[PDB]
C-alpha cells in the first residue's frame, strides 16, 4: 500500500546526507549503464533485446560450468578412492 | 516597470533593470553600425506608401 | 516476509516525514500565539513601539 | 614527416638487426636516442601541429617497444615482453589523453588494450613457467573478455556524464552544467574512438592466443577447437555491432587469423600444413566473394527469425563453451582430477 | 565578393583597402555565419545515438564488397608469397603450378570485372604483377 | 524501458516543435546583416495589425522559453515514481523547455518609454539595429520615426 | 503471538538500531542487518563445514 | 619484521594523509555506485568468511576429522 515520500516543510527538521545505494538504486544504474553501451556499440536504445547482456551471461555461464565441473571432479577424487 | 523598461546595453548584451539587480535580457545583442543602416535606410528611400 | 517488511518501511518513512511537517504546524502555530501573548515580563516593552495597542475587531 | 617516419622505423630495425646479431651495446643506445627523441617531439609538436603530434606519437610505439624488449640484460624471455608491453601501454595511455578526437583515440586504445594484456600474460609467464598452450589460452580468453565488454568499458572509458539516480527521500537531481551537454558530441566520437581501438585489440588478442595455441605440430584437437571457435565467434559478433569499423575488425579476425597460422606453419617446418592454411583463406576469400556478388545474401531481412535466432544461439553456445573447454586443454581437470 | 576560392570580403571593408588589381575573377559567396545551435540532448544513451551518425554509414552492401575486393587482393599477395617460397625450399614443383595457377586466374578476372567496376579491375591487374612476376 | 522509449519519442515531437518555433522566429526576425537584401522584394513590408509579430524588433538571439505549455500529466503529488525514469523526465523538462539563442525581439506596442543606458556607441549601434529592423518591415502608414539629436 | 507479532516487533527493533547507529530511518538498505547477517552465515557455513566434515569422517576409514 | 610493521604503518599514514589532502576521494558520494557496491560486498563476504578461517586457524575440522 503506502509508498510516498511527501515534502519536508519542516526547516528544522533532519536532512538525511551520506546516502547509501537502495537495490532499486543499483539496478536502475545497471541498467541504465547497460542502455548506454547498448546505445553505443549499437544504435539502439529501444532495448527490446540486449544481445550484449546476452553474451556476457554467456561467457559467465561458461565460467559456471568451469567452476561447477571443477568442484564436481574435485569431490569425485575425493569420494571415490 | 514592465511598460517602461531600462535595458542596459554596454557588456556586448543587453540586460534589463528588474527588482534587484539586473537581469540577462539576451546574450547577443545585435548591433549594426551607421554605414550599414545608412544602406539599408538607402535602399529603402525608394519605396514609398504615404 | 520482505514484502511486509518494505512496507513498513515504506509507511514508517512517510510517518516520519509527516510528523515533522506537522511538528512545524504546530511550532508555526506556537510562534504566533507567543507573538500575540508574551511572557507578562516582556509587557513592560511593549508600550512605545509600533506594536502597542495592536488588537482590531478583525484580529 | 613521411622521411621522418621513416628514418624511425628504418632505424629500429636495423639497430634490432645489429643488436641481436653482432650483440654490441650501441643497438640499446641508438634505439633509445631515437626513442626519446620522438617521444620528446610528439610531446613538444602536440602543441604546434595535431596530426603530425599524433602520427609521431603513434609511430614513436615501434622504437620503445624495440627499446624495453632488449633493456633487460642476458638471454631473451618472458621478463623482456613484460617490459616491451609495459613500455607500450604506457605509452599509448599518455599520448593518448591530451588532445580531442582525431582517429588516433582508436589506435592508441587498441595498442594499449594489447599492450596490457600482453604485460598480464607475460607477467604470468615470468612469475613461474607456464606452458605454450597456457599462454595461448591466457591469451584467447582476455581477448574474449575484452570483446564482449567492449561496449560499456568504452562507455565507462570516455568519462561520460555519469548517470544521476536519486533514491527515495533525497532532494531533486538538478541538471547537469549546459557545458556537459555542449561537450556531448566530443564525448561521443571519443567512445567510438575508443570503441573501435578496443575490439582491435580484442582481435589482435584472439589472434595472438590462436597461434600460440596451433602454431606446434602437437597441439590438441581441442587447440583447434579454441582457436576455430573463437574465430567462429569473433564472425558471429558482426550482428551485434552496428559501426562500420567494428564490424570489420570482427569479421576480419578470421582472415588475419587464418594468415597469421599460415605465417607460422611456414616459419616452421610445417609446409603442408601451410598449404592447408592457404586453401582455407581460400575458403574464408570465397565466402567473402559470395557475398558481395549477392546482396541478398549476409541481409538479415533475407532470413525467417527462426534462422536469425539459431544464429544467436549458436553464438551463445559458442562463446559460453570456450572457456571450459580452454581449462580441459590446459591440464586444470586432471590435476584436479588428481588431488 | 569573395576572391575565389577562399573567403569573402567583409563588407564595412574597402576593396582598394583589400588585396585586389584588375583581372581578379571574384565569386559571389554567402555571408560566412556560424552554426544556428547545436543538438542539446539530456540522455546519454540518445546522445550517443544520434551524435554518432554524422560520422557513421552503415554497413550495408558497399562495405561488404570493398571488404570482399581487399580479402581477395590478399589472398592474390600471401599465395604467391608461400607458393613462391614453397617452391624455392622445396622445389616439388608444386609451389610453381601453384603460383601459376594463381597467376593465369587473376589476369583472367582482371579482364573479367573489366566492365563490372572498373576500380576493382585496375586494383587486379594491378596487384597480378606479383603472381605473373613470380611465376615466370 | 518502454517509458525511456516514450520519452524518446516525446524528445523527438518537442524537438520539432522548437525547430518549428525557431524557423518561424527566424523567419519574422532575420540577421541584421539580411535586412539590406529585404527592400524590393515581396516583403518589402509585410506587417500589418493582425499579425502576431507586427511591431516586435528583434533584439538578438536569447534562451526563450518553448511558447508551446511542456507539462506532465498529474498524479506526481507526493507519491514516489521510479528513479531513473523520473531523473530522465526532470532532465526533458528543464532542457527542452527553453529554445537555445533563437531571436527574441522588445514589443514596441506594449511599451512607452525605453532608457537605454550604456556606452554611446554601443546604445547608439542596438537603438540603430531596433530601428532598422522596425523600419524595414513595417509601412510608413503604421509606423514613424523621429529624432532629437544634438548634431 | 503471529508471524507477523514478532517480524514487526524484530523489524522496529531492527529500526532502532538504524536509528543510534546510522542516523537515518528510512531503513530503505540496513546496512547494520546485512554485517550481522554476515557474521552468522559465517557461523553457518561453519557449522554447515563441521557436519560435512563429521559425514567425510564417517566415510572414510 | 618490527621495521616491516613500522612500513605497514607508513602506508596506513600514507593514505589518511592522501584522503585528508584530497576531499574528493574521501567521500564515497564521489564514487560510482558499482564501486560502493563493491566495497559493500567485500565487506560482507569478508566479515562472512573471518569466523570459518577462525576455526580452521584452531583445531575444529582437524577435530572433528579424527573424531
Amino acid at each position: 500500500f503506502s509508498s510516498r515520500t511527501p515534502v519536508n516543510e519542516n526547516p528544522d527538521g533532519v536532512q538525511y546526507r551520506r546516502g547509501f545505494v537502495t537495490r532499486h538504486q543499483v539496478s536502475g544504474w545497471r541498467f541504465v549503464m547497460r542502455r548506454i553501451a547498448s546505445g553505443v556499440a549499437l544504435h539502439d536504445t529501444r532495448m527490446l533485446v540486449d544481445p550484449l547482456r546476452t553474451q556476457s551471461r554467456a561467457v559467465l555461464t561458461g565460467a559456471l560450468i568451469l567452476v561447477t565441473g571443477l568442484v564436481g571432479c574435485f569431490i569425485f577424487s575425493l569420494f571415490r578412492p | 516597470d514592465p511598460e517602461r523598461p531600462i535595458l542596459r546595453v554596454a557588456d556586448g548584451r543587453i540586460e534589463r533593470w528588474q527588482v534587484g539587480g539586473w537581469q540577462p535580457c539576451v546574450d547577443v545583442a545585435d548591433a549594426m553600425s551607421a554605414a550599414e543602416a545608412a544602406h539599408i535606410a538607402r535602399r529603402l528611400s525608394r519605396w514609398d506608401s504615404n | 516476509t520482505e514484502e511486509v517488511d518494505a512496507e513498513r518501511a515504506d509507511y514508517l518513512r512517510y510517518l516520519s516525514v509527516v510528523r515533522d511537517n506537522v511538528r512545524a504546524h504546530a511550532a508555526e502555530q506556537r510562534a504566533a500565539l507567543e507573538w500575540s501573548h508574551p511572557e507578562p515580563e516582556v509587557l513592560a516593552t511593549i508600550p512605545g513601539t509600533r506594536r502597542q495597542w495592536e488588537r482590531d475587531p478583525r484580529d | 614527416a613521411l622521411a621522418l617516419i621513416g628514418l624511425i622505423l628504418v632505424g629500429t630495425g636495423l639497430s634490432v638487426a645489429h643488436r641481436v646479431i653482432t650483440g654490441d651495446l650501441l643497438g640499446q643506445f641508438i634505439v633509445s636516442g631515437i626513442a626519446l627523441a620522438t617521444v620528446i617531439a610528439a610531446l613538444a609538436v602536440r602543441n604546434r601541429s595535431a596530426v603530425l603530434a599524433t602520427s609521431l606519437a603513434v609511430t614513436a610505439l615501434v622504437p620503445v617497444a624495440a627499446a624495453f624488449a632488449l633493456g633487460v640484460p642476458g638471454d631473451f624471455g618472458a621478463p623482456n615482453v613484460l617490459l616491451a608491453a609495459a613500455g607500450v601501454a604506457a605509452w599509448s595511455l599518455i599520448s593518448m589523453a591530451g588532445s580531442p578526437d582525431d582517429r588516433g583515440i582508436a589506435v592508441f586504445t587498441a595498442t594499449a588494450v594489447t599492450g596490457v594484456g600482453v604485460l598480464l600474460v607475460a607477467g604470468a609467464a615470468s612469475l613461474w613457467v607456464i606452458s605454450s598452450d597456457v599462454i595461448g589460452c591466457a591469451l584467447v580468453l582476455l581477448g574474449l573478455i575484452v570483446t564482449v565488454q567492449a561496449a560499456q568499458l568504452s562507455a565507462m572509458w570516455a568519462r561520460f556524464p555519469l548517470p544521476v539516480i536519486p533514491a527515495p527521500g533525497d532532494p531533486t537531481p538538478a541538471a547537469r552544467p549546459l557545458s556537459v551537454l555542449a561537450d556531448l558530441p566530443r564525448r561521443v566520437r571519443v567512445s567510438q574512438a575508443h570503441q573501435t581501438g578496443v575490439i582491435a585489440a580484442g582481435v589482435l588478442l584472439g589472434v595472438a592466443g590462436s597461434v600460440a595455441l596451433v602454431s606446434s605440430a602437437n597441439a590438441s584437437p581441442w587447440a583447434w577447437y579454441i582457436v576455430v571457435a573463437a574465430a567462429a565467434g569473433a564472425a558471429l559478433r558482426a550482428r551485434v555491432w552496428d559501426s562500420a569499423a567494428c564490424k570489420a575488425w570482427l569479421l576480419g579476425h578470421s582472415y588475419l587469423l587464418a594468415v597469421a597460422l599460415l605465417v607460422a606453419f611456414v616459419i616452421g617446418d610445417r609446409y603442408q600444413a601451410a598449404l592447408w592454411a592457404l586453401a582455407a583463406l581460400a575458403v574464408l576469400v570465397l565466402v567473402w566473394i559470395v557475398a558481395a556478388l549477392n546482396p541478398k545474401i549476409a541481409s538479415p531481412d533475407t532470413y525467417s527469425l527462426p534462422m536469425r535466432r539459431m544464429v544467436g544461439f549458436l553464438a551463445t553456445g559458442l562463446d559460453a563453451s570456450l572457456i571450459p573447454v580452454m581449462a580441459l586443454l590446459v591440464g586444470l581437470f586432471s590435476l584436479v582430477l588428481d588431488r | 565578393l569573395a576572391p575565389i576560392g577562399g573567403a569573402p570580403f567583409s563588407l564595412d571593408a574597402t576593396l582598394d583597402t583589400v588585396g585586389v588589381v584588375d583581372g581578379d575573377l571574384l565569386a559571389l559567396q554567402a555571408v560566412p555565419s556560424g552554426p544556428p545551435a547545436p543538438r542539446i540532448v539530456e540522455d546519454i544513451a540518445d546522445a550517443a545515438v544520434i551524435f554518432s551518425e554524422a560520422r557513421r554509414r552503415q554497413w550495408g552492401p558497399t562495405h561488404i564488397a570493398r571488404g570482399a575486393a581487399l580479402a581477395l587482393i590478399g589472398l592474390i599477395l600471401v599465395g604467391t608469397g608461400l607458393s613462391v617460397a614453397h617452391r624455392v625450399i622445396t622445389g616439388d614443383l608444386l609451389g610453381q603450378f601453384i603460383v601459376s595457377g594463381i597467376a593465369l586466374a587473376t589476369v583472367i578476372a582482371a579482364l573479367a570485372v573489366r566492365n563490372r567496376s572498373a576500380v576493382l579491375a585496375t586494383s587486379l591487374a594491378v596487384t597480378a604483377l606479383v603472381p605473373v612476376a613470380a611465376a615466370f | 524501458a518502454d517509458y525511456l522509449r516514450y520519452l524518446s519519442v516525446v524528445r523527438d515531437n518537442v524537438r520539432a516543435h522548437a525547430a518549428e518555433q525557431r524557423a518561424a522566429l527566424e523567419w519574422s526576425h532575420p540577421e541584421p546583416e539580411v535586412l539590406a537584401t529585404i527592400p524590393g522584394t515581396r516583403r518589402q513590408w509585410e506587417r500589418d495589425p493582425r499579425d502576431r509579430d507586427f511591431l516586435v524588433l528583434r533584439a538578438g538571439r536569447h534562451d526563450v522559453p518553448l511558447d508551446a505549455a511542456l507539462k506532465v500529466k498529474d498524479t506526481a503529488d507526493e507519491i514516489d515514481l521510479e528513479p531513473v525514469a523520473h531523473s530522465a523526465l526532470r532532465g526533458l523538462l528543464d532542457v527542452q523547455r527553453t529554445v537555445r539563442d533563437a531571436p527574441t525581439g522588445l514589443d514596441v506596442a506594449k511599451l512607452a518609454r525605453i532608457t537605454v543606458i550604456g556606452e554611446a556607441d554601443e546604445a547608439r549601434a542596438a537603438i540603430r539595429a531596433w530601428i532598422a529592423q522596425a523600419v524595414t518591415w513595417h509601412d510608413p502608414t503604421m509606423l514613424g520615426v523621429a529624432l532629437a539629436a544634438p548634431d
